[PDB]
């Protein structure tokens, strides 16, 4: 038994990843021995042998990455080296390539086969479907293969570009939205792609103080974890009434416990059912989705559609983990999305000019304050941005809000104020 | 000529299944037939069956081609993945639904399931969102792919059925910078260190940009050493986040014996019924035990089986807690409250707790 | 011998009415007979009536002498004050209660009332807790005694009767260090500055210890100036809290045209029905306008009337907001939300939101 | 008129503080004119005048005070000087003496008459009943009169000592408790008095980094606002069942809407009523008091009584306003209160040793952490101390909890650990 500890994980009902790695090397070496153009047939085996050592040691065996990229781009390729570099020669360079996924992770078989063709040739044959952000992960290749691999991916009948990494605009992602989901309040997939295309430069050439992520969710169900996993979460919503087919609700009440499983569960008591009629007070509705989730035949989002924008979402690093908060209560989502673009650019100009090294947008707002953030995006403060007004009276007042006085003239006299 | 750049991904609309392309943004309602199979009826009246399967996330290109072989057959050469790294097929002819489910199992060993029906009120466990681990990352405290396999083995039956009263998400992060929706899941496994970094003075001078290493410490444990031209670490102020190692290869804090995972619960992303919530630590540390991580698995199972037992239809783990409180939570789950669970992270501002971290509000 | 010191206050037990001393810790129940009058029944069968009267707090000793005469006449020479500065008498002969009420009313001009009745769910507005203001303090933004007088004149009907559906506490702090429990009050009036200090270098040098003046600044807006042995203020970071003037006479920031009151709401101290809460600013600023402060009084009255008009029985302001949300609160009170109201006080740690600030927990 | 702005405040139904000042002026002046030994007949009229100029200027006319005190004490007397001293010399010195109140503010007329005679002789004749902390305030005297005033106070038939001020233990205060209240869980008045007597030195002679406040509330209703206004809030509670008189509940049921006014308002749904039988799940009850408050003839606090201690309560300065949080879920409160005195002294020692200049106890706990705090008071962490456990994984582990490792040895032979 070459790999006793890993082999224990080929057992069990769940699809084994150890099986995936083995399946790769064996067939890649089977291909190369058959005269195929495989540059890294040894790739997946060495990876397995190193992981076996890591399981023994209970520690990583990858060291810090000497920076690497492709011509024109600054991001999208992440360098990685093994500290067992000489013992296992084939994992001395095992760089990842991030391949921009199609919005909503939709694929035709050709596209996918094309990716496989190029990666079999230039890489380890190991991929991630899909990466956390959403990118396709080409896992493991050498430095001088990066350049030719990128040439060919672009020359495929169904061509793929590189995703985002480093201090850039990351690859945006979107829920299935209108492609499959009757809840969709806007075309998530179109918005995702349009953005990806519009700011190609900001994605490929990192110029910002840190990373920036965008995720698009069809409705407040947030099927791409946008509020936790992106600086800029564009979440679908509506302004008018939940459209209610009353007979369809009778079809539910024939069997469903609408009083317990719906009425009593609505956060704000907006939804009533007496046996005959269902009544929704849309003034009291917070569009939480539950009732529509419960009775999708019967209930639907309103006609006046758009999105709430949650700013700040990030992992804990530096100042703490953030679920994005309300920045723009309502904005229209209509092509070419000028109102959303205007916002993004204003934020980026400000964040580039003012952001510290490795400071996330949410930390910048925290540092600078919502007043500055709102004037940057050109919007008014709105009670909907907070769960509650401030619990202390330590308010900043703007110069021009003050009554002229002996005192303000004193400040003026000395060049303060 | 020159190498073409700045062209982006393929246009998604070209990669849509014909029935999906035609009935875009025009659906009537969905219906969960059984676990792993979801039906979608269009306003045109067209009916398509979405069929979901668990994947290891990490895929061989050969296990990719083999999915494409299946795709051409049951589903007109069209395919997709999910936000939780599952794979979904689109079948039109509903007689060939089970054929698909079976062929998939024999060809690649990918279980059907990962779904839930809010209408009836029965839920299945979906895939675990996770990251690289010892497979590719240079700063992990645990390994994602291994623990995921070990957990899902124990909790397989849950993925395959709708045996849960409400939605449960299980997620994983290999270190403190917590990649994925880990800080907002019903159950979270988070790689932590418990040991401060011993500086390598030689490695720092040649490679590390000191001021930004020092600035990246959230507690200020780091002070620049002028002499010397190195970094000093105050052990009393270090909480083993390992951010300094992210910034500087001369700052390892790795200790195979004391690195492990914390378990967190009570996260939530959706708006339904109640607001989004960040995850909360309820087990400070469990050891790395490759390859089965039996202590980790037992504690996740223990927790999930506790909430499963008590929780009302729809009531998620954080919602349960809303009802019973943390007093009764720690009892029923059989976990111990220690001082490690009292938050002491100074840098996060109080005023964030006053911001609206939700899409929920009145017009 | 030498001067006696360290002997403390007179022992309360020697100052209790005989019926109270006798039945100490042996009460059956209390009944609110009518506004201002509470009946207390002992297990022994003794009945005492506690009759309550509003007071301006600042008392003349000659008023204290008058209250003594009355206490000798109606309550056997015994008396107390309450924790909101009302005064109480103890009457055993129920047929004398109104003689007392009328005699107090006539002789000192103090009104009977300031009670509430949870049982029937009907509530009086009690006295406004407040401090020194311009009467004796060197750091106020507003007056205390003037504003309380002006507010109590307008809200007087609520002191003498049980007209409100729940408890409403109104509290006044003449500056931000809020001597009193103003920071957890249904309606709080808090004096503020809106102008930064102008360092007086001579005064600072002569009289101020620099490092502790500097460290008293919550925003870090103060820096030592070695060269001129003084303090520099970064006006961009100053939010006019006044703390540096508390420390250092060389740091005044008073501006009679820009000093004023913020109005805060939704504080709760008791555990009843829901947890305690700190008050929240809903009006950033109203000016000092002595002697009647009409703008301030108008807003206090506006907020009170809107809550009273819509509040269910027992439902204090913060409970009313728990129900309706802040969106409907600003609409119903006719108040404007502005950016001032978005908390930006950076120093306070998030982890304090996670501490149980309350005696509510399960055994 | 001499005081046209203050005269406005002699109008209206609320008893007028202006009337209070003027009355003092008139009668102190009259008493001194009658030959009575009155050293400050004009103090009240000087205050009035300064207040009128203050109303016109809309600002204080008081300045930072000199340090002043009575012999043997370093606190309790707060110096106050007017900036109008030449224009109005009688208020140039106008210090307050804080006189310690009897527990619960209970007086006999003889006690009050004593105070009135002393203050008449030596002071302005103006008082507060009471200072926010609880003390009687003697409002306005000169430096040369502080000591002979204190001496007179101490020689009264019913004598009164000075309360606290400065960086000391301030004057503790108590709600009425068992003297008048059927809700009391401990003897507030007795505890208050006892702490006052026990820590006379800590009160009279400031020795600490800052001020420290104790307040005693007999039950969770907290009628002395202890959790907002004291660093150490002793709030009565119980461990066992609420005592229910069923027949008394039926007497309520005949007129009171119990479902809506009691059942539906319980924060935990622990209390049920079916029309004949009231039930309490005391395992679910959090002792909020509402049900007892609603039905005092029927419901009483349980028999196993004591207090929950809340730590940290303070006004905003430095780091934010604090309502106190759970330090001690339950402690017995039985004379001579050794367990409470122990907790206090441990806290004080630790705070005196570690506290910065002007750091409140709450701020120190935030700075050092609950772990250090809990060991100081020798108690274990309890889930009742938090509203929820930590939302991040950045936990400190103590040396003894780590596994013996090559790394732990590497740390040891480096001078660290
Ligand atoms: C590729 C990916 C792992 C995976 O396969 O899941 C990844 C892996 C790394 N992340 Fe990440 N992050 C990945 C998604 C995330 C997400 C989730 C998301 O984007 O949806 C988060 C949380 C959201 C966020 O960004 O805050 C995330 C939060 C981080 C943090 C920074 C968080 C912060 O607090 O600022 C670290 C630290 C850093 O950037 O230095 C980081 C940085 C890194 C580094 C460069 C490791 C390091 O510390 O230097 C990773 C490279 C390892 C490698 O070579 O594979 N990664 N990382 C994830 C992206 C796949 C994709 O491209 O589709
Ligand atoms: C399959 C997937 C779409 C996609 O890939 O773009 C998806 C699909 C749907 N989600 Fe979801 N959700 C998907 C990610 C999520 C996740 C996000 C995540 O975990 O990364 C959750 C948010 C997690 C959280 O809240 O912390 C999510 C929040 C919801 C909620 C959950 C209900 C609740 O009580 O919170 C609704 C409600 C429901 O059950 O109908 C929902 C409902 C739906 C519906 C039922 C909408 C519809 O009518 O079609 C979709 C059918 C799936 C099903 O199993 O019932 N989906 N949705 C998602 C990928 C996950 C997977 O493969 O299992
Ligand atoms: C006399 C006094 C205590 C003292 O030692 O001086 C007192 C006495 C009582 N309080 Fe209190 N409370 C007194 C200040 C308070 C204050 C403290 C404060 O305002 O600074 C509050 C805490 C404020 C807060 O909650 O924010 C207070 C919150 C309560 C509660 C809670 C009401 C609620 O619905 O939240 C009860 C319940 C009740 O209404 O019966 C209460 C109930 C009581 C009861 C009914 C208890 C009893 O069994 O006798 C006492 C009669 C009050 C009445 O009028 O119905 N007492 N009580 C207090 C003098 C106040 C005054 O002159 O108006
Ligand atoms: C006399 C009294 C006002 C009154 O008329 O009731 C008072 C008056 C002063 N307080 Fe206070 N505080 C009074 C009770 C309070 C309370 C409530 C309590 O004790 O129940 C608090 C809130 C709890 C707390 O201490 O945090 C309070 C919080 C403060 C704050 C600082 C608190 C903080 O750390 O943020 C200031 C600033 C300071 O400590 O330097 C302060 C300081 C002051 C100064 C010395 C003014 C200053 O800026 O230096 C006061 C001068 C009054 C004068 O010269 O006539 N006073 N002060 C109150 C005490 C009299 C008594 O013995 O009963
Ligand atoms: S977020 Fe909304 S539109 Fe998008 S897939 Fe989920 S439920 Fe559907
Ligand atoms: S969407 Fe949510 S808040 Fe709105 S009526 Fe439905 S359940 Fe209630
Ligand atoms: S969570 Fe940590 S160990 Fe895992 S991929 Fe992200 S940076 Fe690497
Ligand atoms: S491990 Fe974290 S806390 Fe410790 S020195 Fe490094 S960055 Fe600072
Ligand atoms: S609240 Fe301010 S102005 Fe009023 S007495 Fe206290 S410190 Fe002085
Ligand atoms: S007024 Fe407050 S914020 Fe401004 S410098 Fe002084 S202490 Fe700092
Ligand atoms: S705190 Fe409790 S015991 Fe004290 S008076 Fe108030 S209700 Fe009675
Ligand atoms: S004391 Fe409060 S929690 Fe307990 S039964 Fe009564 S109302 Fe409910």
């Amino acid at each position: 038994s070459e790999t006793p500890l890993l082999d224990e994980l080929e057992k069990g009902p769940w699809p084994s990843f150890v099986k995936e790695i083995k399946k790769t090397a064996e067939l890649m070496e089977k291909a190369a021995a058959e005269g195929k153009d495989v540059k890294m047939p040894k790739g997946a085996r060495g990876l397995l042998k190193q992981l076996e050592i890591s399981y023994k040691d209970k520690k990583t065996h990858w060291k810090h990455g000497g920076i690497v990229s492709v011509v024109g781009y600054g991001g999208g390729v992440i360098g990685r080296y093994s500290d067992l570099g000489e013992q296992i020669p084939e994992v001395e360079h095992f760089h990842t390539m991030r391949i921009n996924q199609p919005s909503g992770w939709f694929y035709s078989t050709k596209a996918l086969r094309g990716l496989c063709d190029v990666w079999e040739k230039w890489g380890s044959g190991l991929t991630n479907f899909h990466g956390s952000t959403g990118d396709i992960i080409f896992l493991g290749t050498r430095s001088e293969y990066l350049q030719p691999c990128f040439e060919d991916l672009g020359n495929l009948e169904i061509p793929f570009d590189i995703g985002g990494s480093g201090s850039d605009l990351r690859t945006p992602s979107a829920c299935m939205g209108p492609a499959l989901c009757e809840f969709a309040c806007y075309d998530t997939l179109e918005l995702c792609y349009d953005l990806t295309m519009t700011y190609q430069d900001e994605l490929h050439r990192p110029m910002w103080p840190y990373k920036f992520k965008i995720k698009c969710a069809g409705c407040p169900n947030d099927c791409v974890a946008s509020k936790a996993r992106s600086d800029f979460a564009i979440i679908g919503t509506w302004k008018d009434d939940i459209k209610v087919d009353q007979e369809a609700v009778k079809e539910y009440a024939s069997w469903m416990d609408i009083e317990n499983e719906v009425v009593k569960l609505c956060p704000t008591g907006a939804i009533k059912w007496d046996g005959k009629e269902l009544t929704i007070d849309n003034r009291e509705c917070v569009r939480c989705m539950h009732c529509i989730n419960k009775m999708p035949k019967a209930l639907k989002p309103g006609d006046e559609r758009g999105a709430t924008i949650l700013i700040g979402g990030k992992a804990p690093f530096v100042e703490g983990a953030v679920i994005g908060w309300v920045a723009v209560p309502f904005v229209e989502v209509e092509k070419p999305y000028d109102e959303i673009k205007e916002i993004l650019e204003a934020i980026w100009d400000w964040w580039d000019e003012e952001g510290k090294f490795r400071e996330r947008i949410g930390e910048l707002i925290w540092r600078k304050g919502m007043r500055e953030f709102l004037k940057v995006i050109g919007r008014e403060a709105d009670v909907r941005m907070v769960k509650a007004p401030r619990n202390n009276p330590f308010m900043f007042f703007e110069k021009d809000e003050l009554k002229p006085s002996a005192y303000t003239e004193e400040l003026k006299k000395r060049g303060m104020w | 000529e020159g190498v073409k750049t700045d062209f982006g991904p393929p246009y998604f609309r070209d990669l849509l299944h014909p029935v999906i392309a035609k009935n875009y943004g025009k659906w009537k309602y969905h219906e969960v037939v059984k676990p792993g199979v979801i039906k979608r009826v269009a306003e045109s009246g067209d009916v398509i069956y979405v069929v979901r399967f668990g994947t290891p996330r990490l895929l061989s290109i050969y296990t990719v081609r083999e999915l494409c072989d299946i795709a051409d057959k049951y589903s007109d050469g069209y395919l997709r993945w999910t936000s939780r790294n599952n794979v979904e097929f689109f079948v039109t002819d509903e007689s060939k639904i089970d054929d698909l489910i079976n062929e998939v199992q024999e060809r690649v060993g990918f279980p059907c399931g990962g779904t839930w029906d809010a209408v009836k009120g029965e839920y299945g466990l979906s895939n675990i969102v996770h990251t690289q681990g010892w497979i590719h990352c240079h700063t992990p405290a645990i390994d994602a792919s291994g623990i995921v396999k070990a957990v899902m083995d124990e909790l397989y039956e849950y993925f395959t059925d709708h045996k849960l009263p409400a939605m449960c998400r299980i997620s994983l992060a290999c270190c403190a910078n917590m990649c994925g929706a880990v800080h907002a899941s019903d159950i979270a496994i988070v790689g932590i260190h418990r040991t401060p970094p011993i500086p390598n003075d030689e490695a720092i001078r040649k490679t590390c940009e000191i001021p930004s290493t020092v600035a990246a410490c959230p507690t200020g444990a780091l002070k620049p050493d002028m002499k010397n031209k190195t970094i000093k670490v105050d052990v009393e102020k270090c909480m083993y986040c390992g951010n300094c190692y992210t910034m500087c290869p001369g700052m390892p804090l790795f200790d195979p014996e004391n690195d492990g995972a914390a378990i967190m619960v009570g996260g939530k992303l959706s708006e339904a019924r109640r607001m989004p919530e960040l995850s909360k630590v309820v087990v400070p540390w469990v050891p790395n035990e490759p390859p089965r991580w039996p202590t980790l698995v037992k504690y996740v199972k223990q927790i999930l089986e506790a909430w499963a037992a008590n929780a009302n239809k729809h009531e998620r783990l954080i919602e349960w807690v809303d009802r019973i409180g943390w007093e009764r939570f720690f009892e029923l789950t059989g976990l111990e409250f220690t001082q490690h669970l009292i938050d002491d992270y100074r840098i996060t501002p109080y005023f964030y707790s006053e911001f609206r971290a939700s899409t929920q509000f009145k017009w």
